[PDB]
């Protein structure tokens, strides 16, 4: 009915900018002004994603948090840069520390209400307010550490509303800080509490699908922003865009999410690559479904071999028969029957929208309740207490003002969503 | 005398357009309103419709959705001159595909409003007899404001008898995983408020158009155009004046033996896409698996009771030794103890189809409504999901949060089990 | 057989006259019951006052029939509008402090948040 | 002296009306009442004109009674002798006796008085009745229980119509008569039974009449009893008065019923053949044909015997005609009973009703037995009334009126007992 | 000596149209006003049949029951339509439900006194009573089930005056309701305390008769009706034309019923649709032209009267009277005596020259509420379609209190194969 997007923290944020431009295409807005194409569908379900200001002009429903000007100035600076509403921009000045504690408690909630400030208008402006999203890193503070507690702030605010999160899982490959599980695990305790759904995104995996799956030798955070950009449009669509669903949020959750911990969905993408490389048109259908149902195309690092669908949705992209699509999905309800559960019934639902995306003339995007997501769970949990061994970095925190026992009190609230996952593996 | 429906839920509601719109073409009213036919002051075709105002033909419906959306593309297209913008309740946030939410939590805030806005249309009616709900049997505001209704029309209408028509929920061409639930749910609460109740199988309506229309992956405005063409002979007895089913009651003191047991099975006779059938032929069909209205199989199960509501040009003298060879062919297939039936409804009304739709004009179109004990087997076929899931409470948490009780889950369930048992129970001595 | 009759009189239109043929050979009203007629009418009167007192007894059977139905109906309306709002008022209650049981949760990350920084103003 | 005339019921009535009709061609009397002792014997000369019968005429419908008072005759009663009482008897004794009978009987009785009161030492009276059927045999049953109370010698002599199955409706019949036949008997005197079946006989093979009106039976019954009460009429020796019919007749106070048979019934048509010798009427009287209720005295005893002649006939010749009816047919008489034939000769020429079926005849005769085979017809009926009472048939139309189911066993009670009366009269 | 007559129900009612318009045929009324005829009889016994109105006019005495308008303005909008006076039609509005007890218990009692409120105006207006007649079906409401109450509360107003009815019988072949057998069984319990006389009438005869015996496909609630129209004026006639008989109603049923229950007769007719005396005997006496479905075969003659019509000699009747009664010999009953008489009246009928008709108390009767009895039970079994009765406010053993009253009726008749 209408959604608004908080984007905070520097990888929060240049995913952020990503995500924007792209859907911004496919509705295709100015870096300004309004309308430039010969669709008309587009602005049925423009609604949901821009609150819409005098003169012509569309504008975002965006809140831009960091606790530090650096990355803000960044995307005005850049692509779509003076696209977002001046003063929806939340100015951090003081340090981010790639410290969970800085933005949960001491730096953060010093601003923080003045996030809420922002929100609580656009919201309230919005006149039927569905849910939120939020996109941020979980190794790392503002991010992890300010959204976790956004997030519990805005609940109690908003119990009310659905709740939902693109945050990226922090490899020991391809990071910044040796800290980052220690980061990790105290926002996943706070989001398996707090969200209603959270795409999982390693970037083991965004990595891995670069140089296994793409050759590319430097990988940026560019080029591996550019997948998350895409994945995110993907899962958005039908919320804004056919009237072939219609997309609820809240039926979009209930009918993904059995169990009310575990609301883990790894993702996957169908084509791939930006530079020099493309695709001789074949992008077949069948090429495109044993390809989302391929673990070497996941956004999470996990195998949804080991570990089983619970739930799984998926949807097409381009004018192309769905008379084919129930047809190769049904196929891999055979070809692969065994890993489903039975226990949830008609569980794997597939739905098409057909105005496809940048550049691309098919396209498949899969959204991922499988338990093998205890897979990267158990990864994090894996370097966690071979850091609170006889307790390393841990001083950084000891003082900023949090306790001993919670750290363990968090490496258990995890340690238990592991072995529920493998208590899924049931009858 | 009279006669109100009501449409609730995404589902209900387009069936529901998608038959006030075969309505309107088999009594001549162009959209507006308006027809040119002598049969206006305010007999014939008033069961449905009132002469409102000196021109128009308004229908006797009041349309209710949780979103807008659908509600909204009736004031839309044309139509939209049809009803009353009264007569269509919207109601901004969604049920969410969720029973607590259609019953309790969003249904609370709308039902006041409801129940008074049918109160208006029955007041313009001297003698009205029973409602018409339509409605999604799995899905939300369908099963939940249903429920919900229901109990309350029950309250605010004494006698006045209330028949649905439930859409029973399809594999193939849903979205919700949830559904189950939601259809055990209602379908408990809702059974001893109702009389008499016509389920549709999404399937097997899927089915039919898949084998009999050459559509490839049929739409729902392809499947609501078939509906619409089964409805509209369901209520053919009382909107021109039928030769036989001409009451609520004496329509149905034919179907329902026991007060449980409201489930009669549809059949429709010739479905064949434009781009013809012996009075004999059609009938034999009506006894056909494929051409049901609930994906089962009758010629295991016993029949209870039978109807023939025949459509066209008819002479009697062809019907009888028509059914005679229906019984020295076939499956007989009769109860221990009632008859053997053959109630026989002739109207000489000819069959109109949807201009552009995808059947074409038939001369004679037969109906058959059968009470048989095999159109239990999707009550379990249903049952069966409801148990394996709740099981591991499955999806239980959404319900128990909008605020909903653990038990309430295990007493429809148990109602059921007991269902199940009675018509089980109806077989032989 | 030839035989001499017995003249035994004559008047002035006619004659009468016995003819004995062969030797012979040697060989309380009651009044009181009109009393009986209001007998009869003693079990007419009972019979028809019978068919009576056993008709008005078909009838307000009917009273019941009529009735004990219509009472045992509104024994349903009755039964069934509080089988609905105290279902419904159990509802709303059961929900509302699954709310607070969800808030009171957060009052209690949120008064331990506060109080770990006054914990660091103290480290 | 006087002597006044009941006739209650359907066929009591028209019975009546085609008598007093042949009455009043006798005694020369215009419809009007006006004619240009003796027969004052029945008729009372009213006012200064007219010559009103002596009679009272009682029905529970209207329908017959009114009849009376549409064509000519209308002019000859007084309004008041002729009752009608709105609802119908209904084929039903317990209706007629009990329940409707009830209410017009004070009336009627009363009338009566008003006839009895204008005469000098009244006689007795004639009541005519079916037998079967409901008025018939329930008020005249009440009727004359009554009259006996408020008459005290004044002899009662009755005319009963035996009812029969051809030219009848009801099947309720025989409990009707054997009901009335049982409270009527110990109240009468003296009765004539006439079996419709004989009289629809006679037409058949007499009168050359296809299938006979009731107005056919009548002209025949009105014929014969005016030659029975003829007696009293003109005046002519033997039954001068009513006492004489039974001290003739009746020989036991039970046994009443004495056979009738009428001589020259022949039609006009044949109404100019050489007409019938003195001797072969007489010699008529005694045949089974001829006779007047179906059964046959060649087998049961005669224990009193009448010849009643009219016409023209010298004494002379009924002798000897009398003679070879010994030494030629069937003697027959009791054991101890002279050998009858009291004969009654009046010289008044019988006349027949104008456009009549029967013609102008110079003599006719008479004969009334009493023989032990008139019991025939007794059980005749009986049986019927038997073999239904069996099986209750009936029976609850009547428990129904007012009556008792032990009221029907006691009246066959007497039936038995009477028809054994007459098997004890035979031999010794 | 006068009658009224009821005639309730869509069954009883579009019977009583096709009654009334045949005989105010042979009378000859103008569908409104007086005589046009060049006969001079009609008019003696026109009184029993037609309360007369002013102007010239005649109008019959007739009440029109019904629980809905639907009948009623068919009969005033059809045939001999505006004969009967406006307001001798009693409007029903609400349902009839095709089901006995709203008939008998709800939606009747709430008319009802509306209706004894038109016949107690008809019959107090009458000089003589007599008595009153109904016309209707027994299997289904409105008729079975008001006419019923009707009945009930018709006597006890009347005791006095002896009530009759032509019932329609309703089968399992020709039908539109599941129900019927429930329906009739509940009014046959009633008729048999509550009637003096009923002509049985099986819709199963009426249709057989037109597909064994008359070449017609398609049979009508039309040419169906038309057999019942004139049985109906065969069994009339002598209470409204001679003066042969004179017919009190009292005498004829007095003359016709042995044992008060069992006044069930089957009747029958002499020819078929739209004649020599033996050959209209010997197809009277055939069951193959019974207005009951029986077969007086099995099960003999109690009493049996028959009325013949057409100037014709009887001098043959008679003669072919006794014929039956001898080649038939076996089968009427010894011990009520003179058990079969016949009358004549000569004025024929619409059409038809020469005609007879039948009325016939046999236990043979017993054979068709057997037949329904043996549906009813089968029924009553596992207690089917009952529950539109049980929240009617009916009883449970309330039925099965008429369920035996019944099967008393049957082992009655068949106590009445004797000696
Ligand atoms: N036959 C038929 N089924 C439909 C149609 N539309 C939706 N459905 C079915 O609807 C069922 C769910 O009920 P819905 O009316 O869609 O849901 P609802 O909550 O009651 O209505 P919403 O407000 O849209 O949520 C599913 O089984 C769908 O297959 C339709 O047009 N025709
Ligand atoms: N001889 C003769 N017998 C008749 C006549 N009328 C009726 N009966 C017979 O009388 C018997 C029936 O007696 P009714 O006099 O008719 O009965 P009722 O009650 O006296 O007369 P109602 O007033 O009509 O009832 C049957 O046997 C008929 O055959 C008649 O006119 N002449
Ligand atoms: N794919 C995506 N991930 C990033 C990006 N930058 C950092 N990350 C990963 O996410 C972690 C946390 O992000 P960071 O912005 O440094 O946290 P912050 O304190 O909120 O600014 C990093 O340490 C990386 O592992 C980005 O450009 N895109
Ligand atoms: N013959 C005759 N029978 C009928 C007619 N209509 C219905 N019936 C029969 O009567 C029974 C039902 O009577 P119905 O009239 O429907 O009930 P009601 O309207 O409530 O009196 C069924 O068995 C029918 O077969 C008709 O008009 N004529
Ligand atoms: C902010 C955007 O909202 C989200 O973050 N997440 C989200 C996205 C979904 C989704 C779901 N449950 N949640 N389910 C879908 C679906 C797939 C197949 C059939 C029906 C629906 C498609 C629309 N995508
Ligand atoms: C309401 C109209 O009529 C009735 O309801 N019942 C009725 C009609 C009868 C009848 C009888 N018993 N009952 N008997 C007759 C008869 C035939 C032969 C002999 C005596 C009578 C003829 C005239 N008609
Ligand atoms: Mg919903
Ligand atoms: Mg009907």
């Amino acid at each position: 009915r209408e959604i608004v997007h908080i984007q905070a923290g520097q990888c929060g944020n240049q995913i952020g900018a990503k995500f924007w431009e792209v859907i911004s295409d496919e509705h295709g807005i100015d870096p300004t002004g309004s309308y430039h194409g010969d669709s008309d569908l587009q602005l049925e379900r423009i609604n949901v994603y821009y609150n819409e200001a005098t003169g012509n002009k569309y504008v975002p429903r965006a809140i831009l948090v960091d606790l530090e000007p650096g990355t803000m100035d960044s995307v005005r600076s850049g692509p779509f840069g003076q696209i977002f509403r001046p003063d929806n921009f939340v100015f951090g000045q003081s340090g981010a520390g790639n410290n969970w504690a800085k933005g949960h408690y001491t730096e953060g909630a010093e601003l923080v209400d003045s996030v809420l400030d922002v929100v609580r208008k656009e919201s309230e402006s919005c006149d039927c307010l569905q849910g939120f999203q939020l996109t941020h890193s979980l190794g790392g503070g503002t991010g992890s550490g300010m959204g976790t507690l956004l997030i519990s702030k805005i609940r109690e605010e908003y119990p009310d509303r659905i709740m939902n999160t693109f945050s990226v899982m922090p490899s020991p490959k391809v990071s910044d800080t040796v800290v980052e599980p220690y980061n990790a695990t105290l926002s996943v305790h706070q989001l398996v509490e707090n969200t209603d759904e959270t795409y999982s995104i390693d970037n083991e995996a965004l990595y891995d699908i670069c140089f296994r799956t793409l050759k590319l030798t430097t990988p940026t955070y560019g080029d591996l922003n550019h997948l998350v950009s895409a994945t995110m449009s993907g899962v958005t669509t039908c919320l804004r865009f056919p009237g072939q669903l219609n997309a609820d949020l809240r039926k979009l959750a209930v009918n993904m999410v059995p169990f009310p911990r575990l609301h883990f969905f790894m993702p996957g993408f169908a084509p791939l690559t930006s530079r020099g490389s493309q695709q001789y048109r074949a992008l077949t259908v069948p090429e495109l479904t044993q390809q989302m149902f391929d673990s070497k195309n996941m956004m999470a690092a996990c195998d949804p071999r080991h570990g089983r669908y619970l739930t799984v949705a998926a949807v097409f992209r381009g004018r192309m028969s769905m008379k084919e699509v129930d047809e190769q999905m049904l196929n891999v309800q055979n070809k692969n029957s065994s890993y489903f559960v039975e226990w949830i019934p008609n569980n794997v639902k597939t739905a098409v929208c057909d105005i496809p995306p940048r550049g691309l003339k098919m396209s498949a995007t899969f959204i991922g309740n499988s338990t093998a997501i205890q897979e990267l769970f158990k990864r994090i949990s894996e370097q966690f207490t071979a850091m609170f061994r006889r307790k390393a970095f841990l001083h950084w925190y000891t003082g900023e003002g949090m306790d001993e026992m919670e750290f363990t009190e968090a490496e258990s609230n995890m340690n238990d969503l592991v072995s529920e996952y493998q208590q899924y593996q049931d009858a | 005398r009279e006669c109100i429906s009501i449409h609730v839920g995404q589902a209900g509601v387009q069936i529901g357009n998608a038959c006030w719109e075969l309505y309107c073409l088999e009594h001549g009213i162009q959209p507006d309103g308006q027809m040119p036919s002598d049969k206006t002051i305010g007999d014939s075709f008033n069961t449905f419709f009132s002469e409102t105002g000196a021109g128009k033909h308004v229908p006797r419906a009041v349309f209710v959705d949780l979103e807008p959306t659908v509600i909204d593309e009736v004031r839309t297209g044309t139509y939209r001159q049809l009803f009353h913008p009264e007569q269509l309740i919207t109601g901004k946030e969604d049920a969410a595909n969720n029973y607590a939410r259609g019953h309790y939590t969003i249904g609370k805030e709308i039902i006041d409003l409801v129940l008074d806005r049918i109160r208006k249309l029955a007041d313009q009616c001297t003698g009205l007899q029973g409602f018409l709900v339509f409605h999604s049997f799995g899905g939300g505001t369908g099963s939940g404001f249903t429920s919900l209704l229901m109990e309350r029309l029950s309250v605010d209408y004494g006698k006045k008898s209330k028949l649905e028509f439930s859409i029973y929920p399809a594999p193939q061409v849903s979205t919700a995983v949830v559904e189950p639930y939601n259809s055990i749910l209602t379908t408990h609460t809702t059974l001893e408020h109702s009389d008499c109740a016509f389920m549709v199988d999404n399937e097997a309506i899927y089915d039919i158009c898949r084998r009999n229309l050459d559509i490839e992956r049929p739409t729902y405005t392809n499947l609501n155009r078939l509906i619409g063409q089964i409805v509209s002979s369901i209520t053919a007895s009382l909107r021109f004046d039928g030769a036989l089913n001409v009451d609520l009651t004496e329509f149905q003191t034919n179907l329902v033996p026991y007060p449980r047991i409201h489930f009669p099975l549809a059949t429709y006779a010739p479905v064949i896409s434009a781009e013809q059938l012996s009075v004999a032929e059609i009938t034999n069909a009506c006894f056909e698996p494929a051409n049901q209205m609930v994906k089962c199989d009758p010629r295991h199960g016993k029949y209870m009771a039978c109807c023939l509501l025949y459509r066209g040009d008819v002479v009697p003298k062809d019907v009888n030794a028509a059914i005679a060879t229906i019984k020295t062919k076939r499956t007989i297939q009769f109860v221990d103890w009632c008859p053997t039936g053959f109630k026989v409804g002739i109207n000489y009304q000819p069959p109109t189809v949807v201009p552009g739709g995808d059947l074409a004009k038939v001369q004679r179109a037969v109906c058959m409504l059968s009470n048989t004990t095999a159109i239990a087997e999707a009550w379990a076929r249903l049952d069966h999901k409801f148990d394996l899931m709740y099981a591991k409470r499955a999806f239980v948490h959404w319900y128990v949060g909008e605020g909903m009780e653990e038990g309430e889950f295990s007493e429809a369930r148990e109602d059921m089990a007991a269902l199940e048992k009675d018509y089980e129970e109806v077989g032989v001595d | 057989a030839d035989m001499e009759v017995i003249e035994l009189n004559k008047c002035t239109s006619g004659q009468s006259f016995e003819v004995i043929l062969k030797p012979p050979s040697f060989d309380p009203s009651l009044e009181e019951i009109q009393k009986k007629l209001e007998a009869a009418e003693e079990r007419r009167k009972y019979q028809e006052a019978e068919l009576l007192k056993h008709l008005a007894e078909k009838r307000e059977h009917e009273r019941e029939v009529i009735q004990k139905a219509i009472e045992e109906n509104n024994n349903f309306i009755k039964m069934a509008k509080e089988k609905l709002a105290q279902k419904m008022e159990s509802n709303k209650e059961n929900r509302e402090a699954h709310l607070a049981a969800m808030l009171e949760r957060l009052q209690e990350k949120d008064k331990h948040a506060e109080e770990v920084r006054k914990n660091k103003e103290l480290k």
